[PDB]
């Protein structure tokens, strides 16, 4: 019964590709035998222009459980980014993202994935869920500036 | 006061082009 | 004047208002339309996030200026 | 596996620390696996749980968080990383993805902290981390006001 | 069924521009009439499906493409 789930990923898949916001990428993977794993999406966030991350295209998985729409996915970059509210793990924490939250199940995945590409240059510093990244970001602008280029420019397409 | 004007695509389809020759 | 809001639905609606009546009758107008509600949206001008008391005068807007919709949202 | 080192780590208390032995530190050491962190911290939180003022017990609880950290740190493959993103997560100072429950009391593993801190082996990167969340607000840190300033002071060192 | 499908081409600037094209053409003939279109040179941009680069011998067919897919094209030039 979770065919659900199925029915609303492949009309998520057919309006995006008639009509996804430029630079972004959101694609499903295969299984082995060559067909459709729409429960499993690769997908790529382009920095915004005007912000430290322009430039960088960030490489971003999208894990759906069988009760989606009711439930959110789970979003990991990968590799992890260097981000305040990013878990080590590269988990993207986002209230858009908790099913106890924010999340809808209207939400479309263009909506998801513009609202991580928000998330990249406003952050959570109160809020952090990574050691790291609030740490440079709190003590060193400068430096945070400087590795928020760097990983850009790391992952520009 | 509002009022409605008009709803339309925030890209529209510019010029159409056939390459079917 | 006339004002666009520009949503992520792919779609633009366009309204006409006074110089100088709040947006708030806007937000709640184009909320209307959709379906959608205020909590769970948000709206901004060139980059700023508007707020209900705000008129097309203050904020400087001109005619056929475009607002940006946007899913309300906080990292943690 | 000796029974009262495991009776003690399931149940800690100063008194069950000092009765171990003036071996203790080596014994809780080999007893603990110094290859996951998540083991590490675990096992310093609870060895730093019986810290007390008291010179005996101070330096049993000191004298195992150097055994128990030397052993991991040695470990070319041991993530000091995990372990102090992972400490502050048990400390409540650091939201967790698997949604971990934060122990009460932050006095002893304060203290012990301000002691480990100062030893040689403690990798010298993670200060500026653990000087961030310590300095960040947080209720359970405003209850322990003297070990808290005591260990930023520490930390704000030369 | 059809021999022929659309596709469109989005800009950077939010532009469209659409094309019917067979199933087995190679896609140089929509990225020059695009470059034709816009006055460009086909050095001076590139296209994109699925985050792919399209070669100028790819195909629709060849890249698994549907009606009303849209090609995302990137200008390549950089100030200094």
């Amino acid at each position: 019964m979770s065919g659900i789930a199925l029915s609303r990923l492949a009309q998520e898949r057919r309006a995006w590709r008639k009509d996804h916001p430029f630079g972004f990428v959101a694609v499903p993977t295969k299984n082995p035998d060559g067909t459709m794993n729409l429960m499993n999406w690769e997908c790529a966030i382009p920095g915004k222009k005007g912000t430290p991350w322009e430039g960088g295209l960030f490489k971003l998985r999208m894990l759906f459980k069988d009760d989606y729409p009711s439930s959110p996915p789970k979003c990991k970059f990968e590799p992890p980014l260097f981000h305040p509210n990013v878990y080590p793990s590269g988990t993207v924490c986002l209230s858009i993202l908790e099913e106890d939250k924010d999340w809808r199940p209207a939400i479309t995945i263009k909506q998801i994935l513009l609202g991580i590409q928000e998330l990249l240059n406003e952050p959570n510093i109160q809020d952090p869920a990574q050691a790291e990244a609030y740490t440079i970001y709190c003590q060193n602008r400068v430096e945070y500036e400087k590795r928020v280029r760097a990983q850009a420019k790391k992952f520009a397409p | 006061d509002i009022q409605f004007v008009s709803e339309g695509p925030l890209r529209p389809v510019l010029e159409y082009i056939d390459l079917v020759s | 004047i006339n004002l666009k809001v520009a949503g992520q639905d792919g779609s633009v609606v366009q309204f006409k208002i006074k110089r100088h009546t709040p947006l708030s009758k806007l937000m709640k107008a184009y909320c209307e339309r959709q379906g959608l509600s205020m909590r769970q949206i948000r709206f901004r001008f060139d980059g700023q996030p508007i707020n209900e008391t705000d008129t097309p005068a203050q904020l400087e807007m001109e005619d056929e200026d475009t607002i940006d919709v946007f899913q309300q949202q906080t990292g943690g | 596996p000796p029974a009262d080192v495991s009776t003690f780590l399931a149940f800690p208390s100063p008194e069950k620390l000092l009765r171990l032995g003036p071996k203790s530190s080596v014994l809780i050491a080999q007893q603990t696996d110094t290859s996951d962190p998540e083991k590490v911290v675990s096992a310093f939180l609870k060895v730093s749980s019986v810290f007390k003022d008291e010179a005996t017990v101070r330096m049993a609880v000191q004298d195992a968080v150097d055994a128990l950290m030397q052993k991991a740190f040695n470990s070319s493959s041991f993530n000091s990383n995990t372990f102090l993103t992972r400490l502050l997560v048990h400390m409540g100072l650091l939201k967790s993805e698997d949604k971990v429950k934060a122990i009460a009391n932050l006095y002893g593993p304060l203290m012990a902290l301000n002691h480990m801190v100062q030893q040689d082996y403690f990798p010298k990167a993670l200060a500026p981390l653990l000087l961030a969340f310590v300095t960040k607000p947080n209720s359970a840190l405003e209850s322990c006001s003297f070990a808290r300033h005591s260990l930023l002071q520490t930390l704000y060192k030369v």
